[PDB]
């Protein structure tokens, strides 16, 4: 079964932080829907699960705070909390637990994560340069530098580029934003005869770049 | 309330790992296990204690009893270098999951880094800005240490470097960032980055044109 998790990647606080998850096939009513979430710096926790009927149940410590809801007309169902504050940073995951129930519970088939910061500070669209090669395998690549938040998805020729393609981590500058950068490793006598696109997305900005990279 | 597994492990290839998660009590609760690798969301390892989900391979079993369960990794590969969590209820009964357990095969093959330093563009200069680009990558392990140097003298602030990261070669990868302003960058001979590891150390120049 396919999970995929969209929601908003930036919500500043005491706000109420909305989330929804869509499902597909299972089908439904073969699963219970859960949510866990998971601080960047580490640890895992659980927040509360969901059934078609519109029962719930909610981690203690966060009942009065937390509410899921459920739309079985659409395949979907959505958080929101609260009242949200600045500890509440974490990537996101839906998840499905057994029909029954199965009260040797476990966590089969979860999302890919959407991360949601938590801040004061406002969004910030990316600039995007080209790392130009030259100068028989040439390197080049795309840094997108001062951008927030996190995450920021790179791919290459609309994700043609699998191969001696990394994009690499990115890193909390002075400023208090984040910058990363993408490079690929092609062979040097394709260059002049080729083009080569990276595509950036960045969705809490709604923005979306295509750099293009040519030789010096 | 918590369940606690250490957070360090340590295995060569083909020898046995064991990882204990642990309350009060436990058996009488179920515990199972999930994988989770770095940048992907978990995947199921382990359920009801001793069984394993459909696309996990023979050399994966987790047993339980009293008060602690466990998971054995026979004959550990390169393939497994991932976080681990437990979960249990306790006691109230929401869920909880453990503290998480890092696994770690080492007396890999050593690799000298491949390093790669970028000037910066056009566009960036043409913005009265300017940042060079040191790019670190195949490299075993990861215990790198950068330092950057103009014409021979060591530049000293405006450096800005990530922590080392796995990749997918089952290897490591690094980069680091010099915060320049246009004239520092035109006004020198040469710009420099070096890359120490263990012992031996690579370096990268690069001059304006």
């Amino acid at each position: 079964v396919q999970l995929q998790e969209s929601g908003p990647g930036l919500v500043k606080p005491s706000e109420t932080l909305s989330l929804t998850c869509t499902v597909s096939g299972g089908s439904i009513s073969s699963y219970y829907w859960s949510w866990i979430r998971q601080p960047p710096g580490k640890g895992l926790e659980w927040i509360g699960y969901i059934y078609y009927s519109g029962s719930t149940n909610y981690n203690p410590s966060l009942k009065s705070r937390v509410t899921i809801s459920v739309d079985t007309s659409k395949n979907q169902f959505s958080l929101k909390l609260s009242s949200v504050t600045a500890a509440d940073t974490a990537v996101y995951y839906c998840a499905s637990l057994p029909r029954g129930q199965l009260v040797n519970a476990y966590f089969d088939y979860w999302g890919q994560g959407t991360l949601v910061t938590v801040s004061s500070a406002s969004t910030k669209g990316p600039s995007v340069f080209p790392l130009a090669p030259s100068s028989g395998t040439a390197a080049l690549g795309c840094l997108v530098k001062d951008y927030f938040p996190e995450p920021v998805t790179v791919s290459w020729n609309s994700g043609a580029l699998t191969s001696g393609v990394h994009t690499f981590p990115a890193v909390l500058q002075s400023s208090g934003l984040y910058s990363l950068s993408s490079v690929v490793t092609v062979p040097s006598s394709s260059l002049g005869t080729q083009t080569y696109i990276c595509n950036v997305n960045h969705k809490p900005s709604n923005t979306k770049v295509d750099k293009r990279v040519e030789p010096k | 309330y918590e369940l606690t597994q250490p957070p360090s492990v340590s295995v060569s290839p083909g020898q046995t790992a064991s990882i204990t998660c642990s309350g009060d009590k436990l058996g009488d609760k179920y515990a199972c296990w999930y994988q989770q690798k770095p940048g992907q969301s978990p995947v199921l390892v382990i359920y009801q204690d001793s069984k394993r989900p459909s696309g996990i391979p023979e050399r994966f079993s987790g047993s339980n009893s009293g008060n602690t369960a466990t998971l054995t990794i026979s004959g550990t590969q390169a393939m497994d270098e991932a976080d681990y969590y437990c979960q249990a209820w306790d006691s109230f009964s929401t869920f909880v999951f453990g503290t998480g357990t890092k696994v770690t095969v080492l007396g890999q093959p050593k690799a000298a880094p491949s390093v790669t330093l970028f000037p910066p563009s056009s566009e960036e200069l043409q913005a009265n800005k300017a940042t060079l680009v040191c790019l670190i990558s195949d490299f075993y392990p990861g215990a790198v240490t950068v330092a950057w140097k103009a014409d021979s003298s060591p530049v000293k602030a405006g450096v800005e470097t990530t922590t080392p990261s796995k990749q997918s070669n089952n290897k490591y990868a690094a980069s680091s960032y010099l915060s320049l302003t246009p004239e520092q960058w035109k006004s020198h001979r040469s710009y420099s980055c070096q890359v120490t590891h263990e012992g031996s150390t690579v370096e990268k120049t690069v001059a304006p044109t």
